[PDB]
Parts: C-alpha cells; structure tokens; sequence
C-alpha cells in the first residue's frame, strides 16, 4: 500500500498538496505514477499519469511531480468543483499496480465545526436478549473527516466494532455513528467504556459504565 | 447490471470496449467496496506480454477476453461478503517499447453485493436520555435497506437526527434516530418513535422514557 | 466492416523499359510500343486519389518509410467485377485477383497485437469482402519506380534507366482505374487516444501515362544504354 493523507482541505484559490509515499519497490524505481479523482457516486476520473503527464482535458492547475519514493500532486486555484478523493497509483516491481488509501480533499466553504459525541449504553431490555450494544452518534463536523477509537477501561477495541462513512447532514455539516457490540458479561466486567472521536487533529471522548 | 449472489458463488463481469481493439490494449480491473477506497486487482503488464494478478486474488480471480465480440470478462470465485463492490474495468497501454503505464477506467462499473441474509424486520430499543437532552430509538438487525423514522407521528421534526445505517457482519443493518429536546419536559413530554420497515411490512411504536 | 472514413505536374526523360520483348540484341532496335513520352505532364500526388490507367501509368516514389505498399487495380472496383491487389510485407509480395468491395478509402491498417509482441496489417480497412478469388501469386517484395501495362488479359510490371521486367501476371481482367495502397498505423499510447486516428508519414507518389510511340533502343551486351524519340 501507498500512504497518503486521510483529509486535506484549503479555501478557494490557495494551493494544495497531497502526498504519496511509497517504497523502493514503487514509486522510488518507476516513473508510472498515476493520480484519480472521485467524486461521489462517480468512477474515478484519471488525472495525472507518468508522474507529470496530464490526459487531455485536464487543467493545468493539477500537476504531479516525485522525489525519492514521494509523489505529490498539487491544485493551484482550488475550485469548488475540486472537492473530491483523491488517490495516487504506482507500478510495482512485482508487475502489479497498488493504490494509496484516498485522501479526501475539501474545499472550504464555512468554519471548521468540531464533532457532537453521544454515548449511549446498553438498554436493560436489549441487555435482557443476551445482548449489548454501545451507540456513539457523532455530528456537526466540518470538514467531513473522522476516526472513532474505542477503549474498554483503558484498553483499545477493535473486535465488534462498525463505523459508518460521513454524510453530509441539512446544513452541510458532517454526521457518522459507530456502533460496539457486546456480550452483556463483557459490558457489566469492566468498569467503563469509552467512544473517542478525531478530527482536526483533536479528540472528544464520551465514556459511560454499567454502574 | 448489478449481480446479487449467496456467499460461496461466483460471478462474471462483463466489459464491452469500442474504439480500440482489446487486442492492441491492456485490460486492468479495480473494485471499491462501499464507502472504502480503489483495489487493484490485476491487469496486463505489457513488458510481461500477460496479466499479472495481485497476490490476494491469484486462484481466485480469472481474467478472459472475447476478440470476436471485443468484451472483456473477469470471473471471481468462491465470493465472501467482502467481495461487494463496484467492479471497473480499465484501458491501458499495451505497446513495451514505450515507457508509459497506466489504466484509464472505461465505464461506470457494475455493482455486485454479496449477503446471505434474507428479508428481516428490525427489532427497535429504547435510547434513554441520561440544558438540554438526548433521546432516541435503536433500529437494529433489519434487511433490506430501508427503514424510516418519525417521531410522535410526524408532530416532532424539529432536533431529529436520523442517522444513517451500518451494514454489520451478519449482512443486517442497524440505524439510530436521536432527538435533541428540552431537559424540563423530560418528565411531561411524551416522545414515541415510529419505526416503519416497508421491504418487511414491519411497523413498531415505542415510547422512549426516562431511566 | 472495419472500413474508416479519412495538382502539382513536372516531368523527366525516364520510364523506359524492355520493350516487352525478351529477346537479346546488341545494336539499335526500333519498336513501336506503348512508352512514355520523354518529357511529358507527370502529376505529383500528395497523400489520395482514383486514379484512370488508360493503356498504362508511370509509378515512381521517393518514400523513406515503408507507407505505400502497393495498388488496387480494377474497373469499378466493387464486388460487381474482378479487382487486381498487391500488397507488399517486410518479408513478401501477395498479388490477389477477387471481387474486392473495397472500402471508400482504402488502407492497411497496422495496429498493435500484444499477445505476438509485433506490429500486424489487417487486410480489413482495405476490402470488407473478398469473393471469387482466381488469382494468387507470392513471392519476395518488389527511388523506386515502376511500369503497370495489361495486355492481352497480361498484367506486365516493370520496377527499378531501363525498367528490367519484374514479373507479369495471367490475371485477364479489364482494368481502367487504379489506386495507390498506403499503410497506416495506431496505437493507445496516451489516455485521450482517438482511435480514428489512423496516421503516417507524409506520402507522395509520381503518376504518369504511357503512349503508342516508336522508340529507338540501344542495347551493347546487356541492358538498354540510350533511346529516342520524336
């Protein structure tokens, strides 16, 4: 896998950079480096290939460019219709193509909101199903761009544990839930249960016991 | 067109490309699982004079092509629930003296899901509240999508948040629907959520209430 | 089908060829033949157009790459009659006689085949039916000039003064119009690659007629050296 950023955002007519980083197999031995962009409920549009070369119809704003086993591609001019995800590309030296995990680029357009966090813990008449489910309802974040973290005591989870991807809420702000399922003798084990949500590079942590 | 399929089947998909011949042109295929980012599956290396897969998928994955009717087909086996995606198809160079690579996606991909589970009404809990407040009902275990929340019979719009489902491992939805109401009429206020499951013909009332 | 949908004068003392006799000679020998004036309105083609053959045709080209690769002879040059087609590989020479319907623009198209790492020619873009096939000679491929004559149900070439005979050919078909057979090529190199776009080289071709003319030819042991007319 190639590494990028999850999220970059810049305001209209600034620059931006995304970056791929990759390894001697890929990026560092290859001029085949290739940039995409999605926008949502699209195919993946081809924007930069070669590491520099633009397919006709791009614009010029885009361009790519590569140093050591880094690949960068930067939009001047960021416009509106920019706003997208972005993946980067490269040829392996097994014969075979990777992807970089997509960054999700925003063109800002109001204030950076930090996340709403509601923990809710298991209801006593799901508990007497055999069954435990923690409900960590996240909301009005912007831009749209988060990740849920959950700790049992101090211990992290990752076992039971479903994350939806934000959508765009009414007013344009993000929402997401995450979900962690437990056995009711798990739940009433530990003294607590955590849901941390990150954004912005800060986090906002929701905690609830069974006592 | 989109392909629904039990665990442990197989699928075909199919790609007609005009212009071109797939005879003078590499094929490559990505997939996209819902909400996630861009898989490389294989495609053909034109310094190897054939398709290369990646390593996840050799054994699994056959890749053909018809030069009668130009259609290039792929054919995944023995297909888990993680094999829902959007399927593309990809053109690329296939001439090894040039030294560019690269794939350009072709259409708008086909959808394939993957899920055992079968029509499934939801069973609905109470999210008790613990200036303000926050309540609200958890639809859980439903299939298929989708189900629609209103509360005290459409009397109350206003701080409703429905948030969208999670798809779990079991192949069954969950969803939360949270209202944010004064922490005063907690006591004298009546809050009931409808939960309607039209794919089902499943309705619950129940009246979300203080612990 | 595969069919795609795509003057200047001058003139020199050359055109001159055996004059369709094989017999050895080692003085001055008349002949009234069908030649090409000395200093007659030659055409300069740039490339492409149906050409008339009349009672002959003076080809001659200067062309670098391997782009013009033979011609289509013929009279409507329809599956209604019979076609003459030569058509020169790196490797051979294939002459066919069939009933061609032959495209509106007709061309060899070289494309990419990855499965052979080669460059291929499709006989396709030049005929999109080929039936009744009487004819087929192959052998090795043929500034290069040469003299196209059909006589006596013959069709005689000359190639290179003193045009040595090349081969002739028992076709018996009428032929009154000709084409020039240009090879052209396509590749997917770039992501806005237009598959109509079918190109070469710039290709330009000589075109000239032959008359009924007595000439003088001057032979010493071998080859014709002078000649003459007026």
């Amino acid at each position: 896998a190639l590494t990028q950023p999850a999220s970059v955002s810049g305001s209209p007519g600034q620059s931006i950079t995304i970056s791929c980083t990759g390894t001697s197999s890929d990026v560092g031995s290859y001029n085949y480096v290739s940039w995409y962009q999605q926008h949502p409920g699209k195919a993946p549009k081809l924007m930069i290939y070669d590491v520099t070369k633009r397919p006709s119809g791009v614009p010029d704003r885009f361009s790519g460019s590569k140093s050591g086993n880094t690949a960068s591609l930067t939009i001047s001019g960021l416009q509106a219709e920019d706003e997208a995800d972005y993946y980067c590309s490269s040829y392996t030296s097994s014969s075979t193509w990777v992807f970089g995990g997509g960054t999700k680029l925003t063109v800002l357009g109001q204030p950076k909101a930090a996340p709403s966090v509601t923990l809710f813990p298991p209801s006593s008449e799901e508990l007497q199903a055999n069954k435990a489910t923690l409900v960590c309802l996240i909301s009005d974040f912007y831009p749209g761009a988060v990740t849920v973290a959950w700790k049992a005591d101090s211990s992290p989870v990752k076992a039971g544990v479903e994350t939806t991807t934000p959508s765009k809420q009414s007013n344009n702000k993000y929402a997401a839930s995450s979900y962690l399922s437990l056995t009711p003798e798990q739940w009433k084990s530990h003294k607590s249960y955590s849901c941390q949500v990150t954004h912005e590079g800060s986090t906002v942590e929701k905690t609830v016991a069974p006592t | 067109g989109a392909e629904v399929k039990k665990p442990g089947a197989s699928v075909k998909v199919s790609c007609k490309v005009s212009g071109y011949t797939l005879i003078e042109i590499s094929i490559h295929w990505v997939r996209q699982a819902p909400g996630k980012g861009l898989e490389w599956m294989g495609g053909f290396d034109p310094e190897a004079g054939e398709t290369i897969y990646a390593q996840k998928f050799q054994g699994r994955v056959t890749m053909t092509e018809d030069t009668s009717t130009d259609t290039a087909y792929m054919e995944v086996s023995s297909l888990r629930s993680e094999d829902t995606a959007v399927y593309y198809c990809a053109t690329g160079p296939a001439i090894a003296a040039a030294e560019t690579n690269w794939f350009d996606l072709w259409g708008q991909g086909t959808l394939v899901t993957v899920s055992s589970a079968s029509t499934k009404g939801p069973s609905v809990f109470p999210l008790a509240p613990s200036g303000t407040a926050a309540l609200g009902c958890l639809v859980k275990d439903y299939f298929p999508e989708p189900v629609t929340v209103s509360w005290n019979s459409g009397a109350l719009t206003s701080g409703v948040h429905t948030f969208p489902a999670v798809l779990q491992s079991s192949g069954l939805y969950s969803l939360s629907s949270v209202v944010t109401v004064p922490s005063s009429s907690l006591g004298t206020q009546t809050y009931i959520c409808n939960v309607n499951h039209k794919p089902s013909n499943t309705k619950v009332d129940k009246k979300v209430e203080p612990k | 089908s595969q069919c795609v949908n795509l003057a200047y004068t001058n003139s020199f003392t050359r055109g001159v060829y055996y004059p369709d006799k094989v017999f050895r000679s080692s003085v001055l020998h008349s002949t009234q033949d069908l030649f090409l004036p000395f200093f007659s309105n030659v055409t300069w083609f740039h490339a492409n157009p149906v050409l008339p053959f009349n009672d002959g045709v003076y080809f001659a080209s200067t062309e670098k790459s391997n782009i013009i690769r033979g011609w289509i002879f013929g009279t409507t040059l329809d599956s209604k009659t019979q076609s003459l087609l030569i058509v020169n590989n790196a490797t051979n020479v294939v002459i066919k006689v069939c009933e061609f319907q032959f495209c509106n623009d007709p061309f060899l198209g070289v494309y990419y085949h990855k499965n052979n790492k080669s460059w291929m020619e499709s006989e396709f873009r030049v005929y999109s039916s080929a039936n009744n096939c009487t004819f087929e000679y192959v052998s090795q491929p043929f500034l290069r000039e040469f003299v196209f004559k059909n006589i006596d149900g013959y069709f005689k070439i000359y190639s290179k003064s003193a045009l040595e005979p090349l081969v002739d050919l028992p076709i018996g078909i009428n032929i009154t119009r000709f084409q020039t057979l240009l090879a052209l090529h396509r590749s997917y190199l770039t992501p806005g690659d237009s598959s109509s776009g079918w190109t070469a080289g710039a290709a330009a071709y000589y075109v000239g007629y032959l008359q009924p003319r007595t000439f003088l030819l001057k032979y010493n042991e071998n080859g014709t050296i002078t000649d003459a007319v007026d």
